[PDB]
């Protein structure tokens, strides 16, 4: 019998785990500060990773990985592959960027701007920051007095970048979209890609002529869905699984989703995570870690991918919930705590 | 020359120093009843040695050292062992009722009853040096008289020694061998007190040196004795250029100046390898760049934290054995390139190698084989602060009920010392974290 | 912290006094005549604790026997180990008590008070450091319970620094002498949460209980019931009387079992209880102590929290397997535990078995689940109290009506104080 | 990576490898305080007498 405590009311996806590991009967959760615990389900900010491992007698599990803000935050993930020689500051997948303070990068990002700007290439940049949740704290421009004036404003630190000006679009419609893939990485460190993505997609029409229009724009959910008049119009709740993604690639493109897409994925995928390895692996540690991520990509006219962010905390697609948290239970509770089929995950090396 | 006075104090002090100072005298060919046949000066000298050891006219070389308990159990098993020619019966100073785990037994009730015995029986040693240089306290958190005495003693030498360095080798506690409940109320306590007094501290956490005993000497339940005899190796790897010819950390103020250039911030992390099984009959020896990698391995570490999510302020290399300086700058060149290494920003990013010739010495008969070259690293890192967390939450869950403290109270402390420590130690957890977080 | 002094009182009192010192006298490899005939120096490095020592190495238990009669005493001085005791150290009257507190506690006992105190002044004076103090007795008669309190509130007021222990039996209608026994359980709890460091409570309905369904015994006695707190004792004193690491004296255990003054009431447990020859695996050892069927205070641990429990585990063993049984029955009810006192379970081993078993273990919990004892002393008082019923048998001998309702309203604060921390 | 400050002798050497520079209570207040937690227990013991006396 394995215990368990839970210290993030707000986890979509864990509050589904937590309830498979009871109907198996064979897992008792705990008051959420009792520490005679197997496995945490710990709170997002401040987990207390320095009073874990230290309980005699119990094998103890957390889901986050101690460390992997530097991946999951924009200002430090910039900084993470501008500075690690392993990403090279050159590494073709990640849009140009640069970290920008209301130390700072402003002296560089305006020579790259007046670089472009003789050159008469795109240069249309977007500024977000980290606090910006729920589709405000972004402005697309192209002129760079605007965002700047835009980020003394505020007075949270921000990140400028290209905005991928020639984005792939679907027909009919001419819409933008983003791929949400969900990778799995248990205390072993072997990288588990969810065989099931899904495109958030945007209702309206691209209109590469008015940035101010945030909403053919942004493929953001909560936009869609509240200012976008033809939500729902072409998939439901603007969400297009693979299955469907991939008979169109074959429709209109003459390929298909593993060819043109996926291997760059799976590739991003494996340079991020074993980056980092070294600095977060549980594999010596007096206790132990597994997380769940949510990456984010654009895909160009070009069918080639570029990474957009990291999510420590995602949640998940309504009809995905059932099958991926029982995955979760499987290879990382279950793992490290055994019980008394294909796999749905996809392992990189 | 300048001589060293070494003080233990409660079981824990007592145990580890009789254990400390019989593998001294291995490593400096003294047998127990004093005699020295490699010492040619007779009756004097100003050797390395002579920092630890004074010399009768016999020949006869005595530590300097004095032991304190308030139950006279632990130290008469010094008056009565192998090494009972070793000590004059006043250096031992024992009481009659000890302090139940109770800090303020041992500061208050029972501490104000024989601290002027213990100065004065050090004032003896001390007339008998031509230039101190400072003391050495070994002690552990839990105990009422390591934790309520200790911090008395300390007070009463910054008096009447006010120019000299203090040193403190400290048992921090764990359940897994503890006798107490109470044990986080004394640990937070005696470095509320203390903290001010002491140059440089170097805490053993006994949840380290256990599993260390399970995991590389496969011992199914370790006792005190396995403890001890690992921990003298640690203890002996520090004070070993006190005691032999060398030029680094040759005296005690070279311990503040190379680990310590904050002084509320004084307790450096140790790492020691290799901990070979004597019983594995057949074992591979481990080399310079084998050794120099495992003193980044939580593992080996006599505080389990991760110094990967922590800053560097120094950082030395105690070698003992076959080594040279070209093995030792090879190894750390393939460290760096491996290993998540933060320095602070206002502090150099390097490292102070001493090397020691002779390799390691072990007691006969005892758990660790016998090594061709080992090593013990030093490092003042932010991580330790791991430590601090730990104990003041288990002293919040205690104190929001004032469970236990009516046992405190009672021997005369007000409930006020407790939030006073406490704020202290709340202090400490931020001055940890603004040097080392971002 | 050496010497310590033990006294027994009244029928109950010496009856399970005389069988303690019987069992612990033989452990300890002392023969009826204060020889040591031993085989091992474990039995003697210790022995300070509960023996003085006399000319030609004799043994003298550090014994101090009371009654306000002397039935029960001539009985254990013509015991099986009756000529170990020091002859002096009788101390008797012969009017007896009637089964009544105030008999005991204001007149009969006030008289004799005076020569106990002698005697016990007489075995401190000797000790080169005096731990305390234990006191054998039961709460439903007289003697025991009304002069045993006051000869506790005595040698508080002439040794207020030292540890005061106590073995209290607790009456029960299934195992009665008199209706009156609620009347004066509920006048002695009162000077126990005031005047003692650590009580015992050893109920009489358990023990009863136990011999019954346990042991199988259709018809127990009290010759029965105690056999079972003979080898309760010497479980709890084991810690005491051996070379050890945990709870070696009196004051530590009380530092690490009581963490507010008033709920020192202890609730004990044996392990195993067979009606003979099959060894019992650490696994079974370990079940057995921490079930409510082993347990001596007939309250369900299951109905509160345990504040702080140690548990003592003696034969040759793994230690190893120990740790884990222990470490796998808080891990596995970590419900019954209060969080605000971490690592509340400690755990002793020693390497000399009980007579008669190559392993066994004893369990002591301070538990929130102790009230229901009270409650139901409580419920018995006010049945009779509300009518008044008895109580001219205490106004004869000078007590007054609200004294009684004092000794009532304190025993409820009691069982609230333990009700405020079950919810803590 | 540079090596400062080598000393040998015949029992051993010690150098510095460097990687990257930069970027009390008086005897008389113990006194008092111990004096006074010395007199809190005498008044704790004194009320007890007391309350026994009563
Ligand atoms: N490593 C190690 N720890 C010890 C040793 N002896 C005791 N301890 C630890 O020290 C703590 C108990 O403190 P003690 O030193 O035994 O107590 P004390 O200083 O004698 O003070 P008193 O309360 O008067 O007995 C516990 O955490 C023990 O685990 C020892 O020999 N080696
Ligand atoms: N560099 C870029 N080029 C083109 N489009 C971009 C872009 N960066 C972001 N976008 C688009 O604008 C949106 C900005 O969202 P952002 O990157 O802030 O994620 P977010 O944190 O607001 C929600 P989530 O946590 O699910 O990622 C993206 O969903 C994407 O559609
Ligand atoms: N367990 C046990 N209980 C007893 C024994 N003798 C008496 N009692 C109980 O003791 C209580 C009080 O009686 P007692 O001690 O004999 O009166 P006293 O002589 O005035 O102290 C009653 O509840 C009895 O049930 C005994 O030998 N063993
Ligand atoms: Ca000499
Ligand atoms: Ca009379
Ligand atoms: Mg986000
Ligand atoms: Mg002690
Ligand atoms: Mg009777």
């Amino acid at each position: 019998m394995y215990t368990f405590v839970v210290r993030d009311e707000n986890s979509s996806v864990y509050a589904e785990v937590s309830r498979l590991l009871l109907a198996t009967g064979q897992w008792k959760r705990l008051r959420k500060d009792n520490p005679r615990f197997n496995l945490m389900l710990g709170e997002r900010n401040r987990l207390p990773f320095g009073r874990l491992g230290h309980e005699p007698g119990l094998v103890q599990l957390v889901n986050y990985y101690r460390g992997a803000d530097k991946l999951c935050r924009k200002a430090s993930l910039v900084k993470l592959i501008k500075t690690s020689p392993e990403l090279s500051e050159s590494c073709t997948w990640f849009p140009e960027s640069y970290v920008i303070y209301p130390t700072d990068e402003r002296e560089v990002f305006l020579a790259a701007y007046n670089r472009r700007r003789e050159g008469r290439e795109g240069n249309v940049w977007i500024a977000k920051s980290s606090a910006g949740a729920k589709g405000e704290g972004i402005l697309i421009s192209s002129e760079a007095s605007e965002l700047l004036d835009f980020i003394d404003e505020q007075g949270q630190v921000h990140v400028i970048q290209k905005y991928l000006e020639k984005p792939l679009l679907l027909e009919p419609g001419h819409r933008k979209f983003d791929i949400r893939s969900w990778v799995l990485v248990d205390h072993l460190y072997n990288i588990y890609l969810y065989r099931e993505g899904v495109l958030r997609t945007s209702s309206e029409p691209y209109n590469s002529a008015n940035f101010q229009d945030k909403t053919c724009h942004l493929t953001n959910h909560c936009i869609q869905k509240e200012y976008s008049k033809n939500y729902g119009r072409y998939e439901e709740g603007n969400e297009m699984f693979f299955e469907e993604f991939n008979q169109y690639l074959m429709d209109a493109l003459n390929t298909t989703l593993e060819n043109s897409i996926l291997l760059q994925i799976k590739h991003i995928i494996r340079s991020c995570l074993m980056c980092i390895e070294p600095a977060i692996s549980t594999k010596h540690l007096h206790y132990q870690s597994f997380q769940l991520f949510g990456f984010d990509f654009m895909v160009d006219e070009e069918l080639k991918v570029w990474l957009i962010e990291v999510n420590g905390a995602p949640a998940c697609a309504q009809k995905l919930y059932a099958e991926l948290c029982q995955g979760i239970v499987d290879v990382a509770i279950s793992s490290v705590f055994p019980l008394a089929p294909t796999s749905i995950f996809i392992k990189l090396h | 020359m300048r001589e060293c006075i070494s003080i233990h104090v409660g079981q824990a002090g007592v145990q580890i120093g009789n254990a400390c100072w019989e593998l001294y005298c291995l490593e400096h060919g003294i047998q127990p009843d004093g005699q020295m046949p490699s010492d040619k000066t007779i009756g004097g000298g100003d050797d390395s040695f002579n920092t630890f050891f004074s010399e009768t006219g016999a020949g006869k070389h005595v530590p300097r050292a004095v032991f304190v308990d308030l139950e006279p159990t632990v130290i008469d098993e010094v008056r009565t062992g192998t090494y009972r020619q070793l000590f004059h019966p006043e250096q031992l100073i024992t009481g009659k009722e000890d302090a139940a785990n109770n800090y303020a037994r041992g500061h208050y009730t029972i501490g104000k009853e024989i601290i002027d015995l213990v100065l004065d029986r050090i004032r003896k040693l001390a007339d008998q040096c031509t230039g101190l240089q400072g003391f050495l306290v070994f002690h552990s958190f839990g105990g009422g008289t390591g934790s309520g005495f200790t911090s008395l003693l300390m007070e009463r030498l910054s008096v009447d020694y006010g120019k000299k360095s203090k040193l403190e080798f400290s048992i921090y506690p764990a359940p897994q061998v503890s006798t107490a409940v109470v044990e986080p109320y004394n640990s937070i306590l005696t470095t509320h007190t203390t903290l001010e007094h002491s140059d440089c501290a170097f805490m053993v956490d006994n949840e380290a040196i256990y599993d260390i005993c399970r995991r590389n000497l496969d011992i199914e339940r370790p006792t005190y004795t396995n403890l001890n005899r690992l921990i003298s190796q640690i203890v002996s790897s520090i004070t070993a250029s006190l005691r032999f010819d060398g030029a680094l950390n040759v005296d005690l103020t070279e311990f503040q100046t190379n680990l310590v250039p904050y002084p509320r911030i004084h307790f450096p992390l140790a790492t020691y390898a290799p901990v070979i099984s004597a019983e594995k009959a057949y074992h591979e020896q481990l080399s310079v760049a084998e050794i120099t990698n495992a003193c980044f391995e939580p593992a080996n570490q006599m505080v389990k934290c991760d110094p990967r999510h922590g800053k560097y302020m120094a950082c030395c290399l105690l070698y003992r054995g076959d080594v040279v300086p070209k093995d030792v700058n090879a190894a750390i060149a393939t460290i760096k390139t491996k290993r998540s290494i933060q320095f602070v920003d206002w502090c150099p990013t390097g490292f102070k190698v001493g090397i020691n010739y002779q390799p390691p010495t072990v007691v006969p008969g005892g758990d660790l084989a016998k090594v061709q070259r080992a090593v013990c690293m030093l490092s003042n890192t932010t991580a330790i602060a791991e430590a601090w967390a730990r104990l003041d939450h288990k002293f919040d869950l205690m104190y929001a009920k004032r469970a236990f403290v009516h046992w405190y109270v009672g021997e005369g402390m007000e409930e006020g010392e407790f939030s006073e420590a406490r704020e202290d130690m709340a202090a400490l957890e931020k001055d940890y974290e603004e040097v080392g977080v971002d | 912290m050496r010497e310590i002094v033990h006294i027994q009182a009244g029928q109950c009192g010496n009856q399970i006094g005389a069988k303690f010192w019987e069992v612990i006298s033989d452990e300890h490899g002392i023969d009826p005549t204060g020889s040591y005939h031993g085989d091992s120096d474990l039995q003697l490095e210790r022995i300070n604790v509960y023996y003085n020592e006399a000319t030609g190495n004799k043994y003298v238990p550090r014994a101090i026997l009371v009654d306000l009669e002397p039935g029960t005493m001539d009985s254990v001085r013509s015991g099986p180990f009756g000529q170990i005791f020091r002859p002096d150290n009788f101390v008797f009257g012969q009017s007896g008590a009637g089964n009544n507190w105030a008999k005991g506690h204001y007149t009969e006992g006030a008289e004799l008070v005076d020569s106990v105190l002698d005697v016990v002044r007489k075995e401190s004076e000797s000790c080169d450091c005096l731990q305390g103090f234990q006191l054998t007795h039961s709460l439903g008669g007289g003697t025991g319970s009304g002069m045993g309190t006051l000869l506790i509130s005595k040698i508080r007021e002439e040794y207020p620094d030292r540890i005061m222990n106590t073995f209290s039996v607790m009456p029960s209608p299934k195992v009665s002498d008199t209706v009156v026994e609620p009347y004066n359980a509920t006048l002695s709890v009162h000077q126990l949460v005031e005047n003692t460091d650590e009580t015992y409570c050893i109920d009489n309905e358990a023990l009863y209980d136990i011999c019954f369904r346990t042991l199988k015994l259709t018809t127990p006695t009290y010759g029965d019931l105690n056999h079972l707190v003979s080898a309760t004792m010497s479980g709890v004193t084991t810690c005491l009387r051996f070379p050890g690491q945990l709870n070696a004296d009196l004051r530590k255990l009380a530092v690490n079992m009581v963490p507010f003054p008033r709920l020192h009431f202890f609730m004990p447990g044996f392990a195993p209880l067979t009606s003979q020859y099959r060894a019992l695996t650490v696994p079974e050892l370990t079940q057995q102590m921490f079930d409510s069927k082993n347990m001596m205070a007939a309250c369900d641990p299951r109905h509160g929290r345990y504040l702080t429990v140690a548990a003592i585990f003696r034969g040759r063993m793994s230690m190893k397997e120990v740790d884990e049984q222990m470490l796998n029955v808080q891990n596995k009810n970590s419900s019954y535990f209060v969080e605000w006192i971490p690592n509340n379970v400690k755990t002793a081993v020693c390497d000399i078995p009980p007579r008669g078993l190559k392993m066994s273990a004893t369990f002591i919990g301070n538990s929130t689940a102790i009230q229901e004892l009270f409650k139901r002393i409580s419920e018995q008082f006010t049945a009779m109290f509300r009518r008044k019923a008895f109580l001219h048998w205490y106004t004869g001998e000078g007590m007054d009506e609200m004294e009684f309702t004092e000794a009532e309203s304190n025993m409820n604060d009691l069982v609230s104080e333990y009700q405020q921390y079950q919810d803590a | 990576m540079e090596v400062i400050e080598l000393n040998k002798c015949t029992s051993g050497q010690s150098f510095e490898v460097i990687l990257k520079p930069p970027s009390d209570p008086s005897l008389e207040e113990i006194q008092k305080k111990l004096e006074a937690a010395e007199e809190r227990r005498k008044y704790q013991e004194a009320e007890l007498l007391k309350h026994l006396a009563e």
